[PDB]
């Protein structure tokens, strides 16, 4: 319209709020040793 | 009686040392730092979060002409389009084939989720290292937060403890920091108003809840389709999303000298760097006299085993013949070997066992007991294992 | 656990560059 359109204010629901979410945990890696060296065999399920 | 020392900045490594006046007995002192903090002083410059393009509704005029009217909004662009012929559902908006007019207004405002999805920009300076200590002085254990300023003492039991200054000015934190998702990044963010469209700073509010925001997104208006009512906007994407995708992983996982980064009261803990000096005023009553503590006679140290591992892989033994039965302290002054037991029980004609760690293959160290010293020697062997889970106690 | 006994192949692994 022409004159002055701003009549009121709404409130937006479902805002981004905090909490806790259950994220996965990788399989236990295999750790071989060596002089000044650590060798790791890694076997994931999903990308990690 | 004043005493000083130089304890390394390292958690878990239980430092031990002995105060040694002449007419009085040795007083042991066992100091385990549990948590060594490094709290910068921080100044907030701005917060930047996602943007929302605010498209005011189209003012359509038919057989007429409208002129723009600046409402001074952030990045308000305003254009007028001629040769429009809209469609609502009902049909055409007006007969005037040409000589129609469509005022487009577009601006840029801060997302509704900015109370909880906002990155805080910080200038850091003048860190105040702060150490939690577990301190045992003559069976009078205490637990204390202390500051490593020059003169910031802590006074328990009449024992006065001063700490610092630290032997390094290093911070993993630089002059420009960003905080997001409970995670601290080291990013050269621009100043208020020097943003650019596409990266951190395209929107700039002082606080999470402020009024004036600086916007720059390359907001360009385009012409609408023939038979449509819309404000077609092309602009640069959220620079916040690009800081998120291309992330430059956090100082929690990229800080040197082994630092553990934490949140709001920003701190970097257990930074294995530097040696902190101490200074202890000890009131005279904590000192027993040597005439009332067992003066030894005819001591001699052997060495049962020596593995120069990281742990206390060394076991030495002392034969002795004291005057009473009780308690004394032991310390290896040199760095040749470091002890585990800061105090040993002593019978009259017993043989006492002492545990230590070393890095020398042919040790020869001076070991103290109640008053007198002993020269403990031997030969060591390598460790069978070559990876561990704790650091070097020596 | 460098491959050798000082008591050579030792002292070149442990403390290299020598």
């Amino acid at each position: 319209a022409a004159g002055a359109t701003l009549k009121g204010k709404l409130h937006v629901p479902f805002l981004l709020a905090d909490g806790k979410c259950t994220v996965p945990l990788a399989p236990e890696p295999m750790i071989t040793f060596g002089f000044r060296s650590v060798s790791l065999k890694l076997h994931p399920k999903n990308p990690t | 009686y004043e005493h000083a020392t130089t304890m390394p900045s390292q958690a878990g490594i239980s430092y031990n040392t002995i105060v040694n006046r002449a007419g009085y007995a040795p007083l042991p002192i066992s100091i385990t730092p549990t948590k060594i903090k490094l709290i910068p002083t921080v100044n907030l410059e701005y917060v930047t979060c996602h943007y929302k393009t605010g498209m005011d509704s189209p003012a359509i005029k038919c057989c007429g002409s409208q002129e723009c009217t600046p409402t001074y909004r952030p990045d308000e662009q305003c254009k007028v389009f001629t040769g429009v012929y809209p469609f609502m559902w009902g049909g055409a908006y007006c007969f005037c084939d040409t000589e129609n007019t469509q005022v487009s207004k577009a601006y840029v405002m801060k997302s509704d989720d900015c109370l909880a999805d906002h990155a805080e920009a910080y200038k850091a300076h003048t860190a105040s290292v702060q150490a939690f200590l577990n301190i045992t002085v003559g069976e009078h254990s205490i637990v204390t937060t202390v500051y490593v300023n020059g003169e910031t003492p802590v006074n328990f039991n009449g024992v006065k403890i001063t700490a610092g200054p630290l032997s390094t000015a290093w911070t993993p934190f630089d002059r420009k920091i960003v905080q997001y998702a409970g995670e601290i990044y080291n990013y050269d963010f621009p100043e208020y108003g020097a943003g650019q469209p596409g990266a951190f700073g395209d929107i700039q509010s002082r606080t999470v809840s402020s009024s004036d925001l600086y916007a720059n997104t390359n907001l360009v208006l385009q012409r609408p389709k023939a038979g449509a009512i819309h404000v077609p906007y092309t602009q640069a994407p959220s620079g916040f999303e690009q800081w998120k995708k291309d992330k430059a992983p956090s100082l929690k996982f990229t800080a040197p000298f082994g630092c553990e980064i934490y949140t709001n009261p920003i701190r970097a803990e257990n930074c294995a760097v530097g040696s902190i000096p101490l200074a202890f005023d000890i009131p005279d009553a904590l000192f027993t006299r040597v005439s009332e503590t067992p003066t030894l006679s005819a001591a001699e140290c052997t060495l049962n085993e020596c593995v120069y591992s990281s742990d206390f892989g060394g076991i030495a033994t002392v034969k002795y013949s004291a005057s009473k039965s009780g308690k004394c302290a032991v310390h290896v002054p040199s760095g040749t070997a470091t002890l585990k037991e800061a105090a040993v029980e002593l019978t009259e004609q017993g043989s006492a066992t002492i545990h230590f760690s070393t890095a020398n293959i042919h040790p020869e160290f001076r070991l103290q007991i109640c008053t007198s010293y002993v020269t403990c020697k031997g030969d060591c062997h390598p460790p069978k294992d070559h990876i561990v889970t704790h650091p070097q106690y020596h | 656990t460098a491959p050798g006994n000082p008591h050579i192949t030792h002292y070149y692994h442990r403390y290299p560059m020598s």
